[PDB]
């Protein structure tokens, strides 16, 4: 028996979109890559154990002798000693900074984890902070809300086969985030024509004009999204609607209003 | 009989793993009973004091992320909300859109939750590496419609798979399972245990197609992006080529579902028998889903394919009207501010204030909904007896098949057993209907493509948008003041069925149900994971 990476998942301020985009990868399957890639060794969504048998499984985790990887979701609350968001009666920042100390690496999937996310923007009642800020540590950032499985696999299969990836100035591997969005939209003959949609249900937005009078965030928004789209179908902006710009940093309170560019 | 300890003392499980979110279950256990019980749920976000003073038109992406489970429901109803605040009537086409993108929903979340959430409390893994293939073939021919995935070879292919994995020694997210070892409370044979744990591995494959399926009108998934005040944007979705594969991966979503799915639940239902005895409650609400009316919310409780209604102390003979003036919340166990008990969602206030861990009196994030002083499960049981009782034809049907199959009463339902059988048989319902659906759609689309309606921002106003949820009732409550939001509510099936006690100290629906459960063993209490993952919680969702 070839032994497997171990990995450790953690949730801490989250929604859940993450590991549930996570489970959309099909290149592996999400089967094939727990059974014969990865070890993964505590997943609070799918793991078999609960309550005292779980933070067991997670303790026998952090101390195996071949070391883990880490992937965090979600933000860290800060407020009140860390006590608004808790898991096995002990703050979520205090198990965090304690896996993350002997972590082989660590991979913030998601924006919130990346940066803060959701539960941080303003006026961030539960004093959220991305893991990065919270533990001071450099992390791997896999952003958007949440980031395509391409991305996040091919981080994790590249961190355990290669190395670590070349990251841009936020964290990001350049092989998925290298690119803004608007750079390979389909509509930028329209952007560069200045045909825009005035309204959703305008002839313009029927006929598929672009959408930056409508709030467009692309052309400012590092990610791959029309490149590999999502669930091998769509995205956004093919739906019709404008890119809120989810996979920058704080994009809560930088990209808002999302239907405007002021 | 069932079995059950002589434990006496306290029982924490915290985590609650396989559910969304983070939540700690307190009991009591008196003789290997649970005589008392406790829903704590353990994070705070905020999202109704982030979105103060916000525009109204960005309340959809940030209330989306109260969960990325029930992915897209929140930015159905914000969107909703706020069509009814500016008093827009979205087009037909928009209703359609946004009703199918629900269904599709629904089958992607259930089949995961019964699979991949549920299963594992009544699906012994290690125990399937006991199983003969051909015998569990035979067995499977027996349970279920014949399938290439059900023949001895693939089972045996499955078997051998998870034969490696478990000598290989890195039991990964089986590591310290309730099961490991045998347990009591556990009763398949080895043969149904190797059956589900192929089906398991095959809804891993099977979820991705519903969620391909699903971002074909949403744009992506998890966290679609077609919807705009006054409708959706999605002209392409109208389109014959993306409708035509809509309509293809629905058919093999409904393939597994109604090959692997049912006949999953309807066995395991036969072996836990008991369990139609066990965690039961009283009051069930529904707000009606798939409408064929939703110019308002009144037109959406009233013609909800899926009904609308209240049951009260399981009198399935008067099924009242929703009075959506009678919802309220209240704080006094949850971790709020005093001065917010009995709030409509209108008058709403989140004032966060936390005490300590256990504390009795304050134990829980999420808020306490009751409904004229009553607590109300939601979900799909809530759903199937208002349907049932209204004598929804689709609903008539196939619960009569399932008590049929099953041989027990309708009052069986009221249990945990029902209310993880209910989650089947709607799925099996919006699977009946998929076509119907989508060539209603495809045909309205081509005569006319219209898919938002043209809207004004008012000055000052309130709105209010209701869904039904794959876990149940969901409501968000907006009032606008100087064209920006002034306040926004959300109450959600999860508050309504894992939130604490109310004012009075009533216990709400999953601390009632757990009522009564029996622990064989209180160092792996999987009774109390059993009826916890039946109501489907989803904690992100419940405190948002
Ligand atoms: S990044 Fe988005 S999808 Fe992922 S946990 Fe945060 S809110 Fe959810
Ligand atoms: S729709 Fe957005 S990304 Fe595409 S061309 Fe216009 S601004 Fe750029
Ligand atoms: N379904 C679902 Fe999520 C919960 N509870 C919401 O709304
Ligand atoms: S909203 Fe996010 S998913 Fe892509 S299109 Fe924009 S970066
Ligand atoms: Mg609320
Ligand atoms: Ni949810």
């Amino acid at each position: 028996a070839k032994h497997r990476p171990s990995v450790v998942w953690l949730h801490n301020a989250e929604c859940d979109g993450c590991t549930e985009a996570a489970i959309r990868t099909i290149k592996p399957y999400i089967d094939a890559l727990i059974l014969d890639t990865i070890s993964l060794d505590y997943q609070e969504t799918i793991m078999a154990a609960a309550g005292e048998a779980a933070e067991a499984a997670l303790h026998q985790a952090l101390e195996g002798k071949d070391g883990y990887y880490l992937v965090v979701e979600g933000g860290l609350p800060t407020i009140d000693g860390g006590q608004w968001g808790m898991v096995a009666g002990h703050p979520m920042i205090e198990t965090t900074k304690k896996a993350a100390a002997k972590a082989k690496g660590i991979i913030c999937i998601g924006t919130c984890s990346a940066y803060g996310g959701v539960q941080k923007a303003k006026p961030n009642p539960s004093q959220a902070k991305g893991v990065s800020e919270a533990l001071g540590v450099k992390t791997i950032n896999i952003p958007g809300c949440p980031p395509n499985p391409i991305n996040f696999v091919g981080a994790v299969v590249h961190v355990l086969t290669k190395g670590i990836p070349d990251l841009d100035e936020n964290g990001r591997p350049k092989l998925f985030y290298g690119e803004l969005v608007h750079d390979n939209c389909p509509r930028l003959p329209h952007f560069e024509a200045s045909e825009f949609a005035p309204s959703f249900d305008s002839e313009e937005a029927k006929k598929g004009f672009c959408l930056y009078e409508l709030g467009c965030k692309g052309p400012v928004t590092y990610n791959n999204c029309p490149k590999v789209l999502f669930n091998q179908v769509n995205w956004p902006v093919q739906a019709g609607h404008p890119c809120l710009g989810c996979s920058e940093p704080d994009f809560w309170d930088t990209m808002t209003p999302f239907y405007e560019q002021g | 009989p069932t079995p059950q300890s002589t434990f006496t003392g306290p029982i924490v499980v915290d985590p609650i793993t396989r559910i969304e979110g983070h939540l700690r279950i307190m009991v009591e256990v008196e003789n290997g009973k649970v005589k008392d019980a406790w829903s704590s749920s353990q994070l705070f976000r905020g999202l109704e004091i982030i979105l103060k003073g916000r525009d109204p038109r960005d309340a959809q992406h940030f209330t989306q992320r109260a969960c990325g489970v029930c992915t897209y429901v929140h930015a159905l109803a914000s969107s909703r909300c706020v069509d009814d605040a500016v008093k827009v009537s979205i087009p037909a086409n928009a209703r359609m859109m946004r009703n199918l993108v629900m269904a599709s929903q629904y089958l992607h979340d259930h089949l995961v939750h019964f699979y991949h959430l549920h299963a594992l409390d009544w699906v012994d893994v290690t125990a399937a590496l006991k199983a003969d293939p051909n015998k569990a073939a035979k067995l499977a021919a027996s349970i279920a419609p014949a399938r290439p995935g059900n023949s001895a070879k693939a089972l045996k292919a499955v078997q051998d798979k998870l034969k490696a994995f478990v000598e290989s020694g890195q039991l990964g997210i089986f590591t310290n399972a309730y099961f490991l070892g045998g347990h009591k409370a556990y009763y398949l044979p080895p043969e149904v245990d190797l059956i589900a744990t192929a089906h398991y591995l095959e809804a891993l494959h099977m979820q991705v197609k519903a969620a391909s399926a699903m971002a074909i009108l949403g744009g992506k998934n998890p966290h679609t992006q077609f919807t705009v005040v006054g409708g959706c944007s999605n002209y392409q979705g109208l389109t014959k080529d993306p409708l035509a594969n809509y309509l293809a991966l629905s058919k093999e979503v409904c393939q597994f579902v109604n090959e692997c799915y049912i006949p999953d639940l309807l066995a395991v239902a036969g072996f836990y028998k008991d369990w139609g005895g066990i965690g039961g409650t009283s009051n069930y609400l529904a707000f009606g889903e798939f409408a064929t009316d939703d110019s308002s919310p009144e037109k959406h409780l009233a013609t909800s394919q899926f009904p609308s209604g209240v049951i009260t102390g399981r009198d399935l003979g008067k099924v009242d009207n929703v009075d959506l003036g009678a919802i309220y919340e209240d704080v006094k166990y949850s971790w709020y501010a005093p001065g917010g008990d009995g709030k409509h969602p209108y008058d709403g206030v989140t004032d966060p204030k936390y005490t300590k861990l256990d504390d009795k009196d304050h134990y829980s994030w999420m808020k306490a909904p009751r409904y004229k002083g009553k607590a109300m499960e939601v979900g799909p049981l809530a759903r199937t007896f208002i349907a049932y009782a209204k004598g929804q034809p689709d609903f008539k049907k196939v619960v009569d098949m399932v008590l049929g199959k099953l041989s027990v009463p309708a009052t069986a339902l009221h249990s945990t057993l029902g209310r993880t059988a209910a989650r089947g048989i709607e799925t099996a319902i919006v699977c009946a209907n998929m076509e119907k659906w989508i060539k209603e759609m495809a045909d309205s689309g081509a005569k006319d493509n219209t898919l938002c309606a043209k809207w004004e921002m008012p000055e000052e106003s309130k709105g209010v948008g209701l869904a039904d949820a794959p876990r149940g009732a969901l409501s968000h409550w907006i009032r606008i003041k100087g064209k920006k939001i002034d306040n926004f509510q959300l109450v959600v099936p999860s508050t309504w069925n894992l939130g604490p006690r109310g004012a009075q100290g009533d216990k709400s629906p999953v601390e009632e149900a757990l009522i009564g459960t029996p622990i064989a063993d209180p160092k792996r209490p999987v009774e109390i994971l059993r009826t916890v993952h039946a109501f489907d919680p989803c904690i992100a969702c419940g405190v948002h």
